């Protein structure tokens, strides 16, 4: 199943970055992705990589300071996070589905138990 | 009651199941329910017929159904059709080979899901909708009244595995002022069987697949309505439906410039071709051999978009060329096994454009009791 890790606190400014597994699959023919929830907020898109590989996909938010990636094998699925900001704190999803990307949370599969992430002041 | 499972490259795991009722409460009426299940698609029918409302063998049809498309599953740009309506048809016996059919048809498409991309929004403007391109949560309801015509020849020797003659199907909707939508659609199917010698061991045959739509006074035809190209049954090689426009991404903004890509969203205008060489099955003269056939083929498609402005997308490739055929070439594989009917492909897209998936390895295995 799903396992999300690397979360944790910075302060703003620092570099995160979340690793997603699942035991004994790979990401090979899978579209994959991330979300995250602020504290009473809904889950909302970060980020996606189509099945192919070839296309990325952000939410403007964080175009330019985040990447999504997969290592050479597909076992792990990445999210590089610079230049953090508070208002990226957030709990934050792993996201797999067997079709094209999609940007709702209810059109994905498969989903991790989240990472918390804290951005101080 | 019949039911149906099957294994496939391009639909995963399909369920059907049915019953049909020849004589409904002694009405007269032959009543039956279908339905079929997909990675992407859920379909629900209700047929209805009546021998004795025939006139000189022509006849009378009745159909309600209800469709889920889910268009992620199909390897399309994310959307959801959901949609019902009804279909009454007539059936005119030409000859012992041809066969017409008419009718009209009433349908509610209900659309949702769509993840917003250039082709798309351009025939949801030409019907004035205006929804945010930063959003995937949308919505658009219409309803439609269409003309439904069709044309079929066969005769073709035998029905499992043909040695001679051809079918042709051709099909023909519009729809009728008063709908929401203003369109028409044609598509044409052909094959045709040669055999070269007396035993008819040895076969050629040619398959070819048209499909052409257009809007009318100023309506696109709805990208639901598209055709589509690559897969075990169009162009072998090809993952399925990849051949064609790729879509043309928005930006994706949180609830408070476009993006390239690789997922096909079909075209309205579509053209597949293929030869192959029926042979047969190397050092298997037993009774095995009746049951199995091996073939050679050379596949060809292109689908593309008519409406697709180059101009405006200079940075994108020019979705609207004809010219893009895509080709592949390779093996196949049919077996009438114990499991049902089995059929199994190899082949190589040794004529690929940017954005092409492919799939060398392709099967498809289905059983009915
Ligand atoms: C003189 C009669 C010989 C019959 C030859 C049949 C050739 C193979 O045809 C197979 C398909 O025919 C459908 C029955």
């Amino acid at each position: 199943q799903l396992v999300e890790s690397g979360g944790g606190m910075v302060q703003a400014g620092g570099s995160l970055r979340l690793s997603c597994a699942a035991s004994g699959r790979t990401f090979n023919g899978w579209t994959a992705a991330w979300f995250r929830q602020a504290p009473g907020k809904d889950r909302e898109f970060v980020a996606a990589i189509s099945r192919s590989g070839d296309y990325t996909y952000y939410t403007n938010s964080v175009k330019g300071r985040f990447t999504i990636s997969r290592d050479s094998a597909k076992n792990n699925l990445y999210l590089q996070m610079d230049s953090l900001k508070p208002e990226d704190t957030a709990v934050y999803y792993c996201a797999a589905k067997t079709g094209t990307w999609a940007t709702m949370d209810r059109r994905y599969d498969y989903w991790g138990q989240g990472t918390r992430v804290t951005v101080s002041a | 009651f019949n039911f149906g499972i099957g294994y496939g490259t391009e639909s995963g795991v399909s369920f059907q199941a049915g019953v049909q009722q020849d004589n409904w409460l002694g009405t007269g009426y032959a009543v039956g329910i279908n339905g079929t299940k997909n990675d992407y698609q859920t379909y629900a029918e209700l047929s209805v017929t009546n021998p004795y409302f025939t006139v000189d063998g022509v006849s009378l049809g009745g159909r309600l159904f209800y469709n889920d498309f889910q268009a992620d599953d199909a390897d399309l740009s994310d959307y959801t059709n959901k949609s019902y309506g009804t279909d009454v048809t007539l059936g005119f016996p030409i000859n012992e080979y041809n066969s017409l059919r008419a009718g009209l048809g009433y349908v509610h498409n209900s659309l949702s899901n769509m993840q917003p991309q250039v082709a798309m929004w351009r025939y949801l403007y030409s019907m004035g909708e205006h929804p945010s391109t930063s959003d995937q949560d949308n919505s658009f309801k219409t309803d439609d009244f269409t003309f439904n015509y069709g044309w079929t020849y066969n005769k073709l020797d035998r029905g499992y595995f043909p040695t001679d003659g051809s079918r042709v199907n051709l099909t023909g909707k519009v729809t009728i002022p008063g709908s929401d939508n203003e369109y028409y659609k044609v598509t044409l199917d052909t094959a045709t069987y040669v055999p070269i010698d007396d035993d008819h061991k040895w076969v050629v045959l040619g398959r070819t697949r048209w499909g052409y739509g257009d809007g009318l006074g100023g309506k696109e035809m709805p990208f639901y309505e598209n055709f589509y190209a690559g897969g075990s049954s169009t162009v072998r090689g090809f993952q399925s439906n990849t051949i064609g426009p790729k879509a043309v991404y928005f930006p994706h903004q949180a609830s408070n410039d476009l993006s390239k890509s690789d997922d096909a969203v079909g075209g309205n205008a579509m053209a597949v071709a293929s030869l192959e060489f029926i042979t047969p099955t190397p050092f298997i003269s037993d009774k095995y051999a009746n049951s199995v056939r091996t073939s050679f083929f050379w596949d060809m498609g292109t689908v593309w978009d008519t409406n697709w402005d180059s101009s405006q997308y200079s940075g994108y490739p020019d979705y609207s060329d004809p010219s893009n055929i895509r080709m592949s070439a390779g093996i196949a594989l049919q077996w009438m096994s114990p499991l049902g009917p089995l059929v199994f492909s190899y082949a190589q897209p040794f004529k690929k454009y940017d954005g092409d998936k492919a799939e060398q390895f392709q099967f498809n295995i289905g059983k009915t009791w």
